């Protein structure tokens, strides 16, 4: 009676792998699990959301709200947690925004089957509950949508998106924020009377170059790019030369030889004196025929060796290295023109226009300055971001992509459209969902009655972040929907929020429609494989 | 969830736990499969301190041999207590708890519910007792047959031993409980008989001693050793140095006193010693002839020994507080504890008193005896390991004849009442019984068990279980329709059938009792346990 | 249905990680950065006195503003390092003031 | 370093979480040991012994849990055992369900806790008031009705098929030792048992059993009329508090030492033959010298007595303790002894003291048990103690209240009613106290295998229109009413289980911060 | 005798290795168990490197978990080779191999020699297969309808 | 495959415990382990017996 049987299926398999199973644990205890995580979050959420660090195991510092980049730096050993941090990553990587929904949204759904869990409901039948309740959710947010534009060219319109998104990260700054990208977006859109057929945009034709020391209201948008490198040969003519044409070369400027490994072979002295200005004269042939058609500026990504160097500072010609390939192509679509890995002479069609290009220290290190004026540049622009500490703008470089990332969701389908925010959709959908219950009679009415308590974390969280009480300013919302002027009820975060209503319209804080649906589709799923993996399979390490 | 309860614990349940019940009985039961019968197995056990025991009880193999399974050990603390009462059915509870538990595990896999199994169990057992009473055949013991005692005693002792040593311990067990029966029918056991160890010739000379033997002798030379007419004296006071309460001492002025207080000593021994003398002056007559003995329960100084040699007194000392009650029952007289108060009648009486010295040791016999009320089994044996055989070999036999005479009924054995309860539980209808539904198939459960103690029996002897019970079932079919009543046994030898009463072979009455319901007990107490964890302090 | 013996309780977060909320973590932030202030508290002003650092490679660096005074120690704690980016933030902008 | 401290401090919501989580763990275990269809638990102590039951108070009192929060739940089933003795596994489920149920906020709403108590405060009255209207008083001199009662709880045991029984040995055994307001205690029931034998031919019997035999052989077995007198003192020679330290100068006197020690105990022995007892009890040892002139003059010699045994002695047969043997009378001697006698079993000598029945003290008995091995005695024992605590709440408070589930069931309709009526900030810890109610009939079926969204639901709409003795069928799994059903349960034991579970889920909320190890 | 031929070897002969077949595909039968049919559980694969794999068939559960059991090895190899050709019955041939033995275990504890029982294996499968042609149902695919070939994919 | 199951459900007893039985040579085993003690009395039999 001292020991146990050790049962027999210890032989079985090893003693590496772990089991979790059905009435072996797991149910609403891995629920609990998450908890920790999902409490993380919570506090993150909002304009009024806490940054968290993050030290990796390599020692670099990400300080961010954002879930899915937190999730990504953090090693986790609970398997059933990847499931809603690769549900994170997908909101990250396609639509860019919504990351903290996902996470937060879904950990509720987990939480709110703790109740069907214990009273006996099978997770069969709670499955069928999320996916029927998840298709009347899609229906019901056209009808809301007020938002409607069919502009997304001028730059007043952008205040009702990009705005809004930046009003949650780094809230202590609105308009100087906003300003970076709404003018950056204008940059990179042609100018046209109407474009159709949904014009091409990427998330490359905005960049963000960050560089320590000063003020962010001192930043500024370039029509170019800034990058790091030291100018070699001469000092720039400033406007002298007005436009100059570019010449951009993707192989080395230098006398072409084999990709084999060749020598030098003389066989007398006389091939020798004609040695020395034998390889003078060869590049000076090349390089001559650039000089005649104007080009000021050459661009070779590989190391450009002396002898080619040594031609192009008497004619004034700007050399410059870009080392990595994928920023070649972005001075490229500057100026407009076509990488030739050929040397031979510069076509006049296949070379851009630059309108200055000058050497300057923003923050004490000289960069080159791709600024172009008057010019036409076709899907590029930059940000240069000023702040007094690294990790501080790193987060603000985030929110800027995620400033981008709503163009991008926007321009690609039909629209965005709009929904309104500060928890103004959140309960709408309460109603929605509860009545949907009563109409159907069924066992499913019990997962259908939490799946639209899940939705009230959204709002209480701008409540709770704000040091309010969830028991007071919460309630008093429903009853403000009562009943258009009713659908315009959100939370209000102030000093001023004792009564507890806000107009929306006022301070014109909307959501993308697109990324609700793709947010609620995720979020759905996430915690639907929690509740659908009956047994847990680990491993030794 | 026990791991947030404990930082390190272990527990095993559901199908972990079921395994465990399952699988640890079976283990425990194929160790003991081999032991059941005459046929069975010999196993000898061996500790690291170098003893030996060599039996084939299963008690022994529970009790020397440590348990680390704690399934087990519920089996183990319910087959001791079997053979304590009953002094019968070790190996018998540990064939049914066994094999209980894995015929009622099958339909366990088949998601039928352990309460509604366990519930069966106890309807089937209670139909075992009510078939009980018309199994059970009516013994009258005014008829004081012998060989009615032989048959039943050859039961366990053809078990434990082969026909060598059962022909010869036959008669003694007999000749044993023929004096336990008196007009009182009072059985008494553990004063009637006894088990002496002593290595002496050949374990086969064991024989019958109609009076007390005792492991004590004359220490001194003169001490006749045998004594034709003997009276025999009970005395539980000793003589010897005492305690002396904190020992006060003696105080001498001069040297003559020294000597003078040295004799008081003496003075307190030979106050006793007088009476004795006194009432040695009554039985006087015949002095030649007869003589007189003194047995004490307690050590006698040697100071006082030399008194009893010049007038030929055997002094038995250190003797056992048990064989002072039986001096009474032996030689006829009482017990005297206080020697001031003496009378002819308490004195004892005795034809033969002989002392046999072997070795160091001593050892005094005593016999024929006008009307004895108690006898002795001296037990020979050939080596350590051979007198704890034949021990347990004669101790299980003596509460299975006693049992007999206990009750009127006696109990065919040979397997006649587990096929018996087969046919009975298969065929008998539903609607009697107070089980419906799934608790139907927990009943078939139990009868099943019980077809395999007649199986382990077979699979000693090396013929097939199953084709030797075909012929048995086929002869129960033919044997109601002839009105003829007759129990089908199963004999070993011829691998056939055969008759319990015709061959003799019988089972106590209180040993299948107890078995069936001890053993229903562990076995429900197991399949109702989803869960086996360990926790403590230490 | 389980595998053998007992299984533990598996930990979210890898084992060895340390993780604090609550208003007690805030504190235990402000507190690193206070504790680097009291170093460059003597040094503020033109009566302010030098500090003398030793690395691990027993190189003698003396240097009276809070900029390098943060570059030759090597800061661990994260709040800790904020007090270094904005004296290197304000070296390279402006580089006068990066103690004050 | 400072102090004793610190290590990991738990703080905020996760130290009040890891309290819930704790707790709610201590439930699960024996949340399979409540229902009539209830399963076993082994337990493996570091004894090396075995634990084998369903009973909720004797699981969690030998598991070892080392947690802050989880030993206060285990100190909870001691709180049903000490004070009632039936009921120890509900409250441990109940108070377990409570502290999850009651308080998933503070990871929500953020609601302190002492908001939360001061609404637990009132869902205990209340609740109070609830199980007093649905307690049905029934008549405490009915023998049929005492049958049907003590049944309840062995509906749950497995000495069910036995109950027909038990119930005789329960209400023999009660009734007994009732005192005429009718207060009786366990400390004179004997839980003495017998291995081996058939548990139909156990039964109670008036008087002690003692396991010794008689000391001498010519002392009688048989006794028509046995006097039993009890002496404390033994009937050795005393030695004394001081040394006596005799200084013998003749050689005379060293004899009448050794003389006198013979004749002083003959002294005590011939004081004892005044009153001609015919079985003489000793608490200490006996001298081989002392039995002799006691044989004589027909008195019985046994062996030495614990305390505890020879209180329940004085009780049968009248007798009074008496220590001093000079001061011993007539009158102290016990007298109506029916039978002395000594049966043989191979373990040991038994001894019975029969009483011959016919307001004064009152009278002891023991409980003989026949089980099938050593551990089965051991769970009928704790089948008896729980079967014949029903008895004694009922005599002391004449109330029934109703069972199978029904009483939990009725007081959560009743708070979800009053739930919408109070409203105010109190409104959801209170209407939070009827969810965790129903979890305890939930669990039966659970157990009976149904379904629980479909029975619970029409529980709670039948339990209103209907009745409120409405409850779920343990064996059936159905909906049938108490009336018909045929069991009750007192309302002393559902008492306990809303008090204490309610009472214990208020300390653990009140935890701040957990530090461990800080000194002893 | 084996330990005289080398001191490291070990061997179970006779029930000491038969209560091991049983038990083994006993095992690891309740464990496939669970996956058999649309209602059956799914199971998480983890592995060190902290891959999830979600699946209910055999063929990856008995290829991402090493068995130590030799007895459950041969079950393995046989799922395995069921899924080459068939691409489907790994679930199924685990759950018939460790009913077989628990079947032929009842009779061999009865006395019955496993020569015979094997007898009553191969006798009882060539029935099988000559009631396999007279239950199946022939089709004709020539008409190339959907209906029926969306039943059976669905199944 | 790389260990074996190490004959399961022998937790039974404890595992100084062992058991040897007549099947399996070892009934020979220890007719053989005789011969080992029963030539050293051999040469020691009779009047040229070796002490
Ligand atoms: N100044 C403000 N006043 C009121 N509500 C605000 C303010 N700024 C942001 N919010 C609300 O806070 C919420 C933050 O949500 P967010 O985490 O940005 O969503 P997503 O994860 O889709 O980016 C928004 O829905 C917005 O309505
Ligand atoms: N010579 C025999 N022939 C047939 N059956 C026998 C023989 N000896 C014993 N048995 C049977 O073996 C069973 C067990 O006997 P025994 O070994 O004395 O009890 P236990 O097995 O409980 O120790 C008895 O029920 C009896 O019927
Ligand atoms: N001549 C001066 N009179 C008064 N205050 C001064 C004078 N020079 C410097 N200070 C003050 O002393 C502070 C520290 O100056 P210093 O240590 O020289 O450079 P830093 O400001 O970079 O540390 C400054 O903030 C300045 O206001
Ligand atoms: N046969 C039954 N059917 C339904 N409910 C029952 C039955 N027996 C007991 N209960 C319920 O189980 C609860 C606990 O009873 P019991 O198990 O006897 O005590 P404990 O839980 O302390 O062992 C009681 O409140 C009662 O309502
Ligand atoms: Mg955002
Ligand atoms: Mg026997
Ligand atoms: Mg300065
Ligand atoms: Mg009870
Ligand atoms: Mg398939």
């Amino acid at each position: 009676s001292l020991r146990l049987p050790q049962n027999p299926n210890a032989g079985l398999f090893k003693q590496g792998y772990n089991s979790y199973s059905n009435a072996d644990g797991q149910i609403i205890k891995s629920i609990a699990a998450i908890r920790e995580l999902h409490q993380m979050c919570l506090t993150s959420m909002g304009p009024c959301g806490r940054n968290k660090i993050i030290v990796n195991h390599l020692g670099k510092i990400i300080i961010t709200n954002d879930a899915a980049t937190m999730l990504r730096e953090l090693d986790i050993v609970h398997p059933a947690v990847k499931v809603l941090v690769m549900a994170t990553e997908q909101q990250k990587i396609d639509m860019g925004d919504g990351t903290n929904l996902v996470m937060i949204l879904a950990g509720e759904l987990l939480n709110v089957s703790e109740k069907l869990i214990s009273m006996g409901l099978s997770a069969v039948e709670i499955i069928q509950g999320y996916n029927m309740a998840r298709k009347f959710t899609l229906k019901e947010l056209d009808e809301m949508v007020v938002g409607e534009i069919t502009d997304k060219n001028d730059k007043n319109e952008l205040l009702k998106m990009i705005k809004p998104v930046i009003s949650s990260k780094k809230y202590g700054s609105e308009d100087i924020l906003s300003e970076l990208v709404s003018e950056a977006v204008s940059h990179v859109l042609p100018v046209a009377q109407q474009a159709g057929e949904i014009p091409y945009f990427n998330v490359d034709s905005i960049r963000v170059v960050k560089i320590m020391g000063g003020s962010l209201s001192n930043s500024t948008v370039i029509k170019g790019m800034v990058f790091n490198r030291e100018p070699e040969g001469h000092v720039k003519s400033l406007s002298e030369d007005k436009k100059h044409k570019v010449a951009v070369f993707t192989c080395p400027l230098d006398i072409a030889n084999t990709e084999t490994k060749g020598t030098v072979l003389l066989h007398n002295a006389q091939e020798m004196l004609d040695f020395s200005k034998g390889e003078e004269k060869q590049i000076d042939a090349m390089m001559k025929e650039i000089a005649d058609m104007g080009v000021e500026c050459i661009v070779a990504g590989a190391g450009v060796g002396e002898l080619a160097l040594h031609y192009l500072n008497r004619y004034g010609i700007l050399v410059l290295k870009v080392p990595s390939k994928f920023e070649l192509r972005r001075l490229c679509r500057v100026c407009g023109a076509t990488p030739l890995p050929r040397l031979g002479a510069p076509t006049p069609e296949e070379l851009g226009l630059v309108e200055t290009v000058k050497t300057m220290e923003i923050g004490g290190d000289r960069v080159t300055v791709f600024k172009q004026e008057q010019g036409e540049i076709s899907r590029t622009s930059t940000i240069i971001l000023r702040g007094a500490t690294q990790n501080n703008l790193d987060d603000i470089e985030r929110a800027i992509d995620d400033g981008v990332a709503a163009v991008k969701g926007l321009m690609k389908p039909s629209g965005g459209k709009l929904l309104p925010g500060a928890g103004a959709t959140e309960i709408e959908l309460i109603s929605r969902i509860t009545k949907y219950g009563e109409r159907t009679p069924g066992l499913l009415q019990l997962a259908i009655k939490q799946f639209a308590v899940a939705f009230e974390v959204v709002p209480r969280t701008l409540a709770e972040t704000a040091g309010l009480d969830v028991n007071e300013v919460l309630p008093n919302l429903y009853a403000a929907h009562n009943v258009t002027d009713h659908l315009y009820k959100g939370v209000d975060i102030d000093g001023e929020s004792d009564e507890g209503v806000k107009d929306i319209r006022e301070e014109n804080i909307y959501d993308m429609l697109a990324t609700k649906k793709f947010a609620i589709n995720v979020a759905t799923e996430a915690a639907t494989t929690v509740l659908s993996i009956d047994q847990i399979i680990m491993a030794k390490k | 969830s026990l791991q947030l309860l404990n930082p390190k614990a272990e527990s095993l349940r559901r199908d972990a736990a079921l395994k465990v019940n399952v699988t640890s009985a079976e283990g425990l039961q194929s160790v003991l499969e081999t032991n059941l019968g005459p046929k069975g197995t010999l196993k000898m056990l061996v500790d690291g301190a170098g003893n030996i025991k060599l039996t084939k009880d299963g008690k022994v193999l529970l009790t020397e041999m440590q348990i680390q399974s704690p399934t087990a050990v519920l089996i183990a603390r319910a087959a001791a207590a079997q053979d304590e009462i009953t002094g019968d059915g070790t190996t018998t509870v540990v064939c049914l708890v066994g094999e209980l538990l894995r015929q009622a595990h099958r339909f366990i896999q088949e998601g039928v519910h352990p309460r509604i199994i366990t519930d069966g169990f106890e309807i089937a057992r209670k139909e075992s007792m009510k078939f009980l009473d018309e199994f059970k055949i009516s013994k009258t013991n005014l008829s004081n047959d012998r060989e009615f005692l032989l048959q039943v005693a050859r039961s366990s002792l053809l078990t434990k031993v082969d026909a060598d040593l059962t022909e010869v311990l036959t008669p003694i067990v007999t000749d044993a409980v023929l004096s336990v029966y008196d007009a009182q029918a009072d059985n008494l056991d553990l004063h009637m008989v006894e088990i002496m160890q002593m290595q002496h010739l050949s374990p086969k000379d064991t024989t019958f001693i109609k009076g007390l033997v005792l492991d004590h002798g004359g220490r001194h030379p003169d001490m006749p050793t045998r004594v034709k007419n003997a009276y025999v004296l009970i005395l539980n006071v000793s003589l010897e140095y005492e305690k002396t309460e904190v020992n006060s001492g003696f105080f001498y002025s001069s040297a003559d006193q020294r000597d003078k207080l040295a004799a008081s000593e003496r003075k307190f021994v030979d106050a006793k010693l007088k009476k004795i003398i006194d009432l040695k002056n009554e039985v006087c007559g015949m002095d030649p002839d007869k003589g007189f003995v003194i047995i004490n329960q307690k050590g006698i100084d040697p100071m006082s020994l030399d008194v009893f040699a010049k007038h030929n007194i055997l002094a038995l000392r250190r003797a056992k507080r048990r064989n002072m009650e039986r001096l009474q029952l032996v030689t006829g007289g009482e017990a005297q504890n206080s020697v001031e108060d003496l009378s002819p009648q308490i004195l004892g009486f005795s034809g033969l008193v002989y002392q046999e010295t072997i070795g160091e040791e001593k050892f005094t016999y005593v016999t024929e005896n006008t009307d004895p009320k108690s006898c002795t089994i001296l037990i020979k044996g050939s080596t350590h390991y051979a007198l704890a055989q034949t021990k347990d070999a004669v101790r299980d036999g003596l509460r299975a004849v006693a049992n007999v005479l206990k009750d009127k009924n006696i109990i065919p054995g040979a397997g006649a009442f587990y096929i018996a309860l087969s046919r009975y539980l298969r065929s008998a209808n539903m609607n009697k019984l107070g089980a419906k539904g799934k608790t139907k198939t927990g009943i078939e459960a139990f009868a099943e068990a019980l077809l395999v103690i007649p199986k382990t029996l077979v699979k000693n002897s090396g013929f097939d279980p199953l084709d030797v019970l075909a012929m048995v079932e086929d002869e129960l079919d033919d044997a109601q329709d002839s009105d003829e009543t007759r129990y089908v046994g199963v004999d070993l030898n011829i691998g056939d059938s055969c008759d319990p009463t015709i061959e003799g072979i019988w089972d106590s009455y209180r040993v299948l009792r107890n078995a069936i319901t001890g053993a229903t007990g562990i076995a429900s107490n197991l399949l109702l346990c989803d869960e086996l964890l360990r926790a403590g302090r230490s | 249905m389980n595998f053998g013996s007992q299984t533990p309780t598996i930990v979210v977060l890898k084992e060895g990680t340390d993780a604090s909320q609550g208003k007690g973590q805030i504190i235990s932030n402000i507190n690193a950065c206070v504790a680097v202030q009291e170093a460059l508290k003597p040094t503020l002003g033109p009566l302010g006195s030098d500090i003398l650092i030793v690395t691990s490679n027993q190189k003698t660096t003396i240097s009276n503003d809070g900029a390098t005074i943060l570059k030759l120690l090597d800061v661990v704690h994260p709040a800790a390092k904020t007090l270094v980016d904005i004296s290197r933030a304000q070296d390279a902008e402006v580089g006068d003031g990066t103690t004050s | 370093v400072f102090m004793n401290a610190s290590q990991e401090r738990t703080t905020g919501r996760q130290a009040q979480i890891s309290n819930i989580t704790a707790a709610k763990a201590v439930a699960d275990v024996i949340r399979t040991c409540l229902g009539p269809k209830a399963m076993l638990k082994m337990l493996l102590d570091p004894m090396g012994g075995l634990v084998l039951t369903n009973d909720g108070h004797a699981i969690l009192r030998e598991i070892d849990v080392a947690h802050p929060a989880a030993k206060s739940m285990l100190e909870l089933s001691r709180t049903q055992d000490e004070e009632v003795g039936d009921g120890t596994t509900t409250v441990i489920i109940l108070a377990g369900e409570i502290l999850a149920q009651c308080a998933p906020y503070l990871i929500e709403k953020n609601i302190h806790p002492v908001i939360i108590i001061q609404a637990l405060k009132k869902a205990l009255t209340d609740a109070l008031e609830v199980i007093k209207q649905v307690s049905k008083p029934v008549d405490v001199e009915n023998d049929a009705a005492m049958k049907k009662l003590i049944q309840a709880s062995i509906g749950t045991k497995y000495v069910i098929h036995w109950s027909e029984k038990m119930c005789e040995l329960a209400l023999d055994a009660v009734k007994t030792v009732r005192k005429d307001f009718e207060i009786d205690i366990k400390r004179y029931v004997r839980v003495e048992k017998i291995p081996g034998g058939d548990v139909l031919d156990s039964r109670v019997l008036k008087g002690v059993l003692l396991n010794k035999d008689v000391v001498h052989p010519k002392m009688s077995r048989h006794i028509e009329n046995p006097r039993v007198v009890l002496l404390d003192c033994p009937l050795e020679y005393k030695k004394g508090e001081s040394q006596t330290n005799i200084e013998i100068e003749k050689e005379e006197d060293w004899n009448r030492i050794l003389q006198i020690e013979e004749e002083q105990v003959q002294l005590m022995c011939e004081q004892i033959l005044a009153v001609r007892p015919t079985l003489v009890i000793t608490e200490k040892g006996v001298s081989d010298l002392a039995q002799h002139y006691l044989l004589k003059g027909g008195c019985s010699v046994l062996r030495r007595v614990k305390k505890s045994d020879n209180n329940r002695i004085a009780r049968v047969t009248g007798a009074t303790i008496v220590n001093r043997v000079e001061d011993l009378k007539e009158s102290d001697v016990g007298t109506n002894c029916g039978l002395f006698k000594v049966e043989m079993i191979g373990d040991e000598y038994f001894s019975f003291l029969d009483n011959c029945k016919e307001s004064g003290l009152q009278k002891a008995c023991t409980i003989m048990l026949r089980g099938g091995s050593k551990d089965i005695l051991n769970e009928i024992d704790r089948n008896l103690q729980d079967a014949m605590a029903v008895a004694r709440n009922v005599m002391l408070s004449p109330s029934l209240s109703p069972g199978g589930g029904a009483t939990e069931m009725a007081v959560s309709v009743k708070l979800a009613e009053k739930a919408k009526q109070l409203e105010g900030i109190q409104q959801w810890p209170y209407q939070a106290v009827a969810d965790a109610m129903e979890c305890i009939p939930r669990t039966l079926i659970q157990n009976a295998g149904g379904d629980p969204i479909r029975l619970l639901s029409q529980l709670r709409a039948k339990h209103a229109q209907g009745n409120f003795t409405t409850g779920i069928d343990g064996d059936k799994g159905k909906i049938v009413d108490m009336v018909s059903y045929g069991i009750w349960e007192p309302e002393v034991i559902k008492q306990q289980s809303v008090k204490t579970a309610i009472e214990s889920a208020c300390l653990l909320l009140r935890v701040d911060d957990i530090v461990s190890g800080v000194r002893k």
